[PDB]
């Protein structure tokens, strides 16, 4: 067979597309997702809570590296945000082909979401169901970018997404603070997981990124352990 | 030969905190002179420019598919290109054409859009960039240019001793090629001000 | 209802009605019969006029020497798959210079008719063909269908009331091939004139005969040139 | 229910509808049986006559797909000899490519890929065919392989496909095929298709045999007429008495 | 150009000389001939300039695509077959001659590459115009497993013998340590030639060039 | 397959494209944008509808586009289907000065691209762009232009006009409000203030952008929250001293 | 809602109103049409897979009918579910692993097939015209840095490494069994890891196998090649675990 | 380049040269030109480099996947056709000579040649490159029927010496491989372990 060539997604009578609404229900039953932009760095956390203590939880990663200076993570459906992933590191590889330097976080964020919109008006395919948070660093400045199923993206201070992302959202307007440093924003966000969080948290119940000025690097299960214990 | 078919010559010279880049006027076939205002150098920002050596319908169009896709980069980025990048650009598009190039071999002269540091480069017609702390130069009297500027240059000149070596150098070099000259034109970049100057040059 | 307007879609009996359906434009033709003896094979077509102003639509079509095909069904499928076996005999002619076999022939238009039942927006061919040959086997009349299965036959009957001419055919076949040619051609006719109704009867303007053999190439009579066959007919029960 | 319209749609109980439909197509047609002996394989079919019309030997289900691998089919014929075409194919390719015979199971693979690809979309629906590849070589043995529209493929000792599959499975399941042979097994067919024969409901029919072995050298071919002319006299005999 | 590599005890050490030119006259003085392909891979280029930066600047990229996809560090071998089917791939239009040096999971390794995509696995190799001087001094003078040291003194030396013996090799000497602990790019490595002191002073004073027209155009400053 | 296709590009029972009227409807909903044409410059002022406390800025603005040296947009709808068309039409743009080395006339930019969306109504299957664009810009034929383009790719010039949520009512004040002929741009801006106060206001929650000629050169500048907030608070005390004065 | 629907969503992979995929479910629904069971366990140097052997008909050539396949010499799989959509699926790994060799130089890691695998499937999860495979892939490999491996990919396009897991119809009896095996201890022999799969599967088939009822593949660091026992070497297990 | 397999029963030796020239430098003194297809299968490489070295390692590709479908260990006269097809194909663009030797359990040990051109022939043994032409005499003086792997070996290692010592494109090391149904087994004759035949003097 040949795909179908027409739409799946399409207006509706009061002018929303609902394929893409439904997109964001999926997004909305993912696993809770953090991103804070602090002052010297940025911090993805997700919760990655397995479904039982078989799965070998350091086998498949949450925080992906997009570039040395690029990460990001998800909420919603895991296999659409592998395919978003490795488009994403194709695109920065082709930026850096083409201009010999690491693409800006904006440019990368700004050609994923014109993927995610190609997919809610190509024939044949759905929108993807995923939300994702991309991180970065250039121009010594940190950048926290969200991306969404529909292809619009908005770049944040601090967002939750995900399970319960409005407390989320609403417990971060509490705590956030431009002037707080990395370290803090760390804990911030281990804190905000911890609100819609079930059970006690471990070093490999969560995943953690962090983007700073030496680059983007997925936090190791010991120092996620240490941020941990000084949480408690 | 394809490339002395319209003759010319660009230079690029780095200064203390200023660029020059200067360029021969004529424009002609074979040995009949046409015009002596064609222009070779063409803005790329305010404070980058690229002069492009070599067949005059290459020239031309290079300047122009590179304005294209500079304006593209900078709505989209919504920056001004560094030199830097922009070298990579031109190298890219001139590599596109590996088996069909385009007969110009650009120089870029500029500062840096946030720190102002001096930036200097030359490409060949497929695009190997090369950058340098010093001067460049492009056309059919590199060789003499080559020896003007190894005896002429020196390092941190301030604009003004800039201006008279690269002027010294380009009017000298070209003195001694049938198919360039016409008059020179020189621009002098610096952080505050573009200062554009034609040279009173031998017009035969 | 929702399992006959595709072909490919199974119904729950295991059963593809589009494909039936095109088996329907079939059986609505005009009759033809086919028959042959040890040496010759006769395609006798019983041609209709939509207006008794209108000529008969002709129903024996010439595709190589030794092949002519009788058809039944719509005329413009009939036309395309008289093409692609005229292009056939004429490939095998170009390349091997010696006549196209007829069950080669025959296999080729399964395999082409095949494909289109299994695609989505296609629909089967809407023709039944009878095809008459001569080759280093003898004659051959064989039979081919919408749902691109085909038969080699001693003799056979297609379109419309088609089911008298083969009960006389089974009735008869005991004598086809110790026949010559003019007592073939007379069974051929008696079997169509079968499929007639009371008031209709064999003419020379509604009778088509189409006759090849190892020393006759595919010749298709018309008008008078039926007088001869017609001649010695008797008269119906 | 809607569900069972395309095969690209799985049913709520993870069903594909169009596939068992088209495996009914099989259902619904006249048994044929395979039987893999010590000296190799031996194909008999229930060739329905649907009219004395017909020359004999029309619509055969027998096929040749290679000089040593023959095919033997139940359902929509058209089908068949579509799939005959495309084992023919893949086995043509397989000597230009690699230099020699096509072994039969890795032939049975390709084909039965061929026929899985159907299974998947809208765009194409099913075969309606089973088949059974049948072949003998010195280096291999004898294989008797068996493909349904499903695409699955298995090899067996005694296989029976189309309508009375059951019936003739428990005919052949009294034979010890392992340690007789050719000869005697055709016979053995023979009386199995006339067992299962309903003689009311199907009318007439003509025994189609064919086979491959060591008595063949390895090529698959109709049987003798004199063979056959003796095999379907004892069926006769054993359903008489 | 003079490029060359060599296996010791353990690691890799590549060497280059840092002239460019275009027919006989000098372009570029400081010319960078080692690539980085990974932080665990590095690459020689000899031949055309610009097939050179271009082939390993796309290996380099894919083997990047490949790693963050594996998680794991790249092999020298997987950079080896892709460069090498690339370059069959052009049919030797492509003139880029490697040499193409890492350490991997598998230890050291060096590989030479030609245009044609042809590729030998070899303790040391050498390439470019000045490539027959340096091969003769590691004829002379390899041995195996040499320490790190004086893997380094036989690259340069080799290095040497091209920058001293062939017109197309010059200025600098750039090598690159690659041991599975570290990477040491030493570049200037050895700055054998130098510009003689100038005798005489040619400065033009202001006012020397006369000048037709002037135009100053002002540039706003954030 | 023919069942599950939507059938986006059909005419309906009574002439109608059912898909083009529903994005007009999404648009409907969409952040305002008001554009107004003056003597000496053209506006646009929009709306800013992400206007969480979270939200980080770092771009030139939200919902305003540059598209060449003289001409920008506004757009109202589908936040990813405007990328998609602001990308192309500074492709078109390009393309034309590269083609004929001057800047391309507004009209023929706008044109273009409604060609485009035209082309998603006719044919191809696919759902239309769910965009309705306001564009300002200036060119040497007609000088300084505003003009609006919708789903349905049909699009023209306006001296003021209104797009997204309220629209109506702003096309309303703006037919009683504005005087042909007759306005800067500094009354321009004073009355959309006034039209995004009735049609909703505070500094943070507009961003507007001008653009002017200034020696032979168009300028595009998008207001800072200096410049919006003293518009703002003179518009405030202008409606004070009306309210006493009655 | 809860199993809400709207337009066409239970016939094609399009978005629920709850955010679900109904044809992916169907798809993991029809993996238990197959009727089996296989299980996976992974040792400290080896990695074990066992599975049910069905084979009702006395004619069908039992050597023929398995659930085991090699995909490179290294690398061995145990297939669950539809079985052509399991040989196509096969057949597509091959294919995977052999031209993975060719372009980068090694051979490719357990993980990075079954990712593979995986992004072929979540393609058959967005596109509407066709339907995913309704098969289950157990792979089991060992890399030379992390040891053995086990990995699974699902026809979601959702893949992960276990230390040990079921596919099939007793899947969840399965699991609940293997963790409880796991949380007592890990740290398994290559007899012990065998014995382990072996009782997981009688356990919650409640059948003691005859060596010809189950099929055994393994991997060991010693050996890393993919073997496959014989009924000798299963009869042997099946004594040494009946004795104790 | 010299390159030689024999067949003897059992098994097939194989032998290359280890010189690789570039007009009349050297590049590669030791080269490898005996080449592992599969487990019991090799081909011995002629012609340019980047040729065989392309066909070969498309052959090992096409020839290890097709032994994971069947199941079963390649035939040798398999990956013969495969390089025949490929040297047939390509012939307008490729230069190699190939020499695939190896055994199977079905025809044992054998060998084929696959000269430029494509054309593919059987034979109990086989020589190639620019080398063999001076040995052929030798080669068709010294080969008997019947001779062991010892004998093949010794054989194989005084043809290519001889080959060596006359032709300026062959020379380095002499690389050996006897191939068994037990194995492959690998040997390099260098320095004085070549075969010696005194120059003639006065």
């Amino acid at each position: 067979e040949r795909g179908y060539s027409f739409s799946l997604t399409t207006f509706s009578p009061s002018g929303k597309l609902v394929q893409i609404e439904y997109a964001l229900a999926a997004v909305a039953g993912g696993a809770p997702s953090v991103g804070i932009k602090a002052a010297n760095g940025v911090v993805l956390a997700t919760e990655k809570k397995q479904k039982s203590i078989l799965y070998d939880e350091r086998s498949v990663h949450k925080v992906e590296p997009i570039t040395k200076h690029i990460g990001l993570v998800y909420s919603g459906m895991g296999p659409d945000y592998r395919v978003l992933v490795h488009r994403a590191r194709k695109l920065a590889q082709q930026y850096y082909l083409v201009y010999q330097e690491p693409i800006p976080t904006a440019q990368l964020v700004q050609r994923v979401a014109s993927v995610m919109q190609e997919y809610t008006q190509s024939g044949g395919v759905r929108p993807f169901g995923v939300s994702l948070l991309i991180c970065g660093w250039n121009e010594g400045r940190p950048y926290l970018f969200q991306s969404d199923p529909s292809g619009a993206y908005f770049a944040w201070k601090a967002t939750a997404m995900g399970k319960n992302y409005v407390n989320g959202k609403t417990f971060l307007e509490k705590r956030y603070n431009e002037d707080l440093e990395l370290e803090d924003a760390i804990h911030t966000a281990i804190l905000t997981l911890k609100e819609s969080f079930e059970g006690q948290m471990t070093e490999d119940n969560i995943e953690v990124g962090i983007c700073n000025e030496a680059g983007f690097r997925r936090l190791t299960p010991t120092e996620v352990k240490d941020y941990l214990a000084a949480i408690a | 030969s394809i490339m002395s078919y319209n003759g010319g010559a660009v230079m690029a010279m780095k200064g203390k905190n200023c660029v020059a880049i200067a360029a021969d006027r004529r424009f002609g076939i074979q040995a009949q002179m046409v015009t002596t205002d064609f222009q070779k150098i063409f803005p790329m920002g305010d404070r980058l420019y690229i002069g492009l050596a070599g067949l005059a319908t290459d020239v031309q169009t290079v300047a122009q598919r590179l304005k294209f896709r500079l304006n593209l980069y900078e709505l989209k980025e919504g920056r001004q290109i560094k030199p830097y990048t922009l070298m990579s650009m031109v190298a890219n598009l001139l590599y596109e054409k590996r088996f069909g190039p385009y007969y110009t071999e650009p120089v870029i002269a500029g500062l840096d859009p946030k720190t102002f540091k001096p930036f200097i480069c030359s490409l060949d017609l497929i695009g190997c960039p090369m950058v340098t702390d010093d001067f460049v130069v492009s056309g059919t009297c590199a060789e003499q240019m080559y020896g003007m500027c190894e005896s002429l240059w020196e390092p941190n000149m301030d604009p003004d001793h800039l201006f008279e070596t690269i002027s010294q150098a380009m009017l000298n070099a070209v003195d001694r090629d049938a198919v360039s000259g016409m008059g020179v034109i020189v621009h002098i970049i610096e952080k505050d001000k573009i200062t554009t100057r034609t040279l009173k040059a031998r017009m035969d | 209802n929702q399992y006959d307007n595709d072909v490919t879609v199974w119904s729950p009996q295991g059963r593809i009605h589009q494909i039936e359906y095109a088996m329907e434009a079939v059986k609505q033709g005009s009759a033809t019969v086919g028959l042959k003896s040890k040496t010759h094979a006769v395609l006798v077509a019983l041609k209709r006029a939509q207006s008794e102003l209108a000529a008969h639509q002709k129903k024996i079509l010439h595709v190589d020497n030794h092949i002519g095909i009788s058809i039944a069904g719509l005329t413009a499928d009939a036309r395309l798959l008289c093409n692609f076996m005229r292009q056939e005999c004429l490939d095998s002619r170009f390349v091997f210079d010696r006549p196209l076999p007829v069950s080669r022939l025959v296999s080729l238009i399964g395999s082409k008719t095949q494909i289109p039942t299994q695609r989505y927006g296609r629909r089967p061919y809407g023709v039944g063909l009878l095809i008459a040959g001569y080759d280093d086997m003898g004659p051959h009349i064989f039979q081919t269908c919408p749902s691109a299965n085909y038969f080699d036959c001693r003799a056979m009957s297609i379109g419309a009331r088609s089911q008298s001419a083969r009960t006389y055919l089974e009735r008869h076949m005991s004598e086809f091939m110790e026949c010559n040619l003019n007592e073939l051609v007379k069974h051929g006719l008696r079997a169509l004139r079968e499929t007639l109704p009371a008031e209709q009867d064999l003419t020379t303007k509604n009778v088509s005969i189409g006759i090849v053999g190892k020393d006759l190439e595919f010749t298709i009579y018309d008008d008078d040139d039926v007088s001869p066959f017609l001649e010695g007919l008797e008269e119906r029960p | 229910t809607g569900y069972d319209l395309s095969a690209s749609t799985f049913s709520p109980d993870g069903r594909v509808f169009q596939v068992e439909y088209a495996m009914k197509a099989v259902e619904n047609s006249s048994t044929a049986i395979g039987i893999r002996c010590k000296d190799g394989v031996v194909f008999g079919v229930e060739k329905l006559v649907l009219s004395k019309l017909y020359e004999e030997g029309s619509n055969k289900r027998l096929f040749n797909v290679d000089r040593h691998v023959g095919m033997a089919v139940a359902g929509l014929l058209a089908d068949a000899r579509s799939l005959a075409d495309i084992a023919r194919e893949e086995a043509s390719n397989f000597r230009s490519n690699f230099g020699y015979n096509i072994p039969l199971k890795h032939l049975a693979d390709r084909v039965a890929m061929y026929v899985h690809a159907y299974t998947l979309y809208s765009a194409v629906r099913p075969f309606g065919c089973s088949f059974m590849l049948g072949s003998y070589s010195v280096n291999d043995g004898a294989q008797l392989y068996m493909i349904d529209p499903s695409g699955v493929s298995y090899g067996y000792w005694g296989c029976a496909i189309g309508k009375a599959r059951q019936a003739a499975k428990t005919e052949i399941e009294k034979l010890q095929m392992k340690e007789m042979t050719c000869r005697d097994i055709v016979k053995e067919v023979a009386k199995i298709i006339y067992i299962v024969h309903d003689e009311v409901k199907d009318k007439a029919f003509e025994l189609e045999l064919s086979w491959v072995g060591e008595l063949t050298n390895g090529r698959h071919e109709i049987v003798p007429k004199d063979i056959r002319e003796e095999a379907e006299k004892y069926a006769k005999e054993s359903l008489k008495e | 150009t003079t490029i060359a590599g060599v296996v010791y005890k353990d690691g890799i050490v590549l060497g280059a000389d840092t002239r460019a030119t275009e027919g006989m006259v000098v372009a570029d003085k400081n010319c960078s001939k080692i690539h980085f392909i990974s932080p665990n891979i590095y690459c020689c280029g000899a031949g055309t300039a610009a097939d050179t930066d271009m082939t390993t600047q796309l290996i380099s990229s894919n083997l990047e695509l490949h790693s963050l996809s594996t998680g794991r560090l790249p092999r020298v071998v997987t950079a080896n077959r892709m460069l090498k089917q690339m370059l069959f791939r052009y049919q030797g239009y492509i003139g880029a001659a490697l040499v193409l040096g890492g350490v991997d999971v598998t230890g050291p390794h060096l590989y030479s590459i030609y245009p044609h995509g042809s590729t030998d696995k070899l303790p040391y190799v050498t390439m470019g115009s000045g490539s027959l001087a340096a091969m003769a001094v590691f004829e002379d003078k390899f041995r195996p497993d040499m320490e790190e040291e004086e893997a380094k003194n036989l690259v340069s030396e080799a290095i040497a013998a091209g920058i001293f013996n062939d017109l197309g090799s010059g200025s600098n000497i750039d090598l690159c340590v690659i041991s599975k602990n570290k990477l040491d790019f030493l570049r200037p490595y050895t700055v054998p030639n130098k510009k003689g002191t100038r005798l005489g002073r040619y400065r033009c004073e202001k006012g020397t060039t006369a000048v037709l027209t002037e135009k100053i155009t002002p540039l706003e400053i954030e | 397959s023919r069942r599950y296709d939507s059938r986006t590009t059909i005419f309906s029972p009574e002439g109608r494209l059912y898909q083009v009227e529903y994005a007009m409807e999404a648009i409907g909903h969409a952040g305002t944008c008001l554009g107004i044409l003056a003597n000496d410059g053209v506006l646009l002022a929009a709306e800013r509808r992400n206007i969480h406390k979270l939200l980080d800025e770092v771009f030139f603005s939200e919902k305003i586009y540059k598209l060449n040296e003289d001409m920008a947009c506004s757009v109202a709808g589908i936040t990813s289907d405007a990328n998609v068309l602001t990308n192309e039409l500074r492709l078109i743009a390009q393309r034309y000065l590269l083609q004929y080395q001057e800047p391309i006339p507004c009209e023929q930019l706008v044109t273009a691209l409604c060609d485009i969306k035209q082309a998603y109504t006719q044919f191809g299957g696919k759902r239309p762009f769910g965009v309705s664009l306001l564009y300002i810009g200036w060119d040497k034929h007609y000088g300084f232009q505003l003009y609006q383009s919708d789903p349905s790719g049909n699009y023209g010039g306006w001296k003021a006009t209104c797009i997204g949520n309220n629209s109506a009512a702003a096309v309303s004040m703006l037919k009683q409000d504005y005087k042909e002929g007759e306005m800067t741009l500094k009354s321009a801006l004073a009355l959309a203030i006034k039209v995004l106060n009735k049609t909703m206001l505070s500094a943070e929650k507009v961003e507007i952008a001008t653009l002017t000629r200034e020696n032979g050169k168009t300028v595009i500048r998008v207001l800072k929250q200096k410049e919006v907030e003293q518009l703002i608070k003179k518009h405030e005390e202008e409606e004070a001293k009306a309210e006493r004065e009655k | 809602s809860r199993g809400s629907s709207a337009g066409f969503d239970r016939h094609i992979t399009i978005f629920s109103p709850e955010g679900r995929l109904y044809q992916v479910e169907y798809a993991f629904k029809a993996i238990n049409q197959g009727g089996l069971t296989s299980v996976a366990v992974r040792g400290k140097d080896c990695a074990v897979i066992v599975t049910q052997k069905k084979v009702p008909d006395k004619l069908l050539d039992s050597s023929t009918v398995t659930h085991l396949f090699k995909i490179t010499e290294n690398i061995g799989c145990v297939m669950t579910g539809m079985t052509a959509d399991s040989r196509s699926q096969v057949q597509r790994a091959r294919y995977e692993a052999a031209n993975w060799k060719y372009k980068y130089g090694y051979e490719i890691p357990v993980d990075m097939l079954c990712k593979r695998i995986a992004d072929i499937s979540q393609v058959y999860t967005q596109n509407a015209e066709m339907r995913p495979l309704g098969c289950c892939m157990i792979l089991i490999g060992i890399d030379e840095e992390q040891g053995p491996q086990v990995y699974k990919c699902d026809p979601a396009g959702y893949y992960c490494g276990f230390k040990a897991t079921a596919a099939g119809v007793k899947q969840t009896e399965s699991t609940s069994f293997l963790e409880k095996k796991v949380k007592k201890k890990f740290d398994w022999t290559f007899e012990q890891t065998v014995e382990t799969a072996i009782t997981c599967l009688s356990t919650v088939l409640s059948i003691d196998f005859k060596p010809s009822e189950i099929e055994v593949g393994v991997v060991t660091v010693e050996n890393p090649k993919f073997r496959i026992l014989t009924e000798a070497e299963i009869d042997a297990h099946l004594v040494a675990l009946a004795e104790r | 380049t010299t390159i030689m397999a024999v067949q003897f029963d059992g098994g097939v030796v194989l032998g290359a040269d280890s010189r690789t020239t570039t007009g009349s430098y050297i590049a590669n003194r030791v080269t490898d030109k005996l080449t592992p297809i599969h487990d019991r299968i090799f081909c011995c490489r002629s012609g340019s480099a980047a040729d065989t070295q392309a066909v070969a390692d498309a052959v090992t590709y096409q020839l290890g996947f097709h032994s994971i479908e069947l199941n079963e260990p390649p035939l040798v006269h398999t990956a013969a056709s495969l390089f025949k097809e490929m040297c047939y194909r390509y012939r307008e663009d490729l230069m190699a000579g190939i020499i695939i030797a190896g055994w199977d359990p079905q025809e044992g040990g054998q060998v084929y040649s696959v000269p430029m051109g494509g054309m593919m022939v059987r034979q109990s043994f086989a020589i190639g490159g620019s080398g063999s032409s001076y040995i052929y005499g030798y080669v068709d003086a010294t080969y008997r029927e019947g001779m062991t792997k010892e004998e093949c070996l010794q054989f194989t290692a005084n043809a290519l010496a001889l080959a060596m010592e006359r032709d300026g494109s062959s020379g380095g090391v002499i690389r050996l491989a006897a191939i068994a149904e037990s194995g492959v087994e690998r040997q390099v004759l260098l320095g004085d372990q070549i075969p010696k035949f005194a120059v003639a003097t006065l």
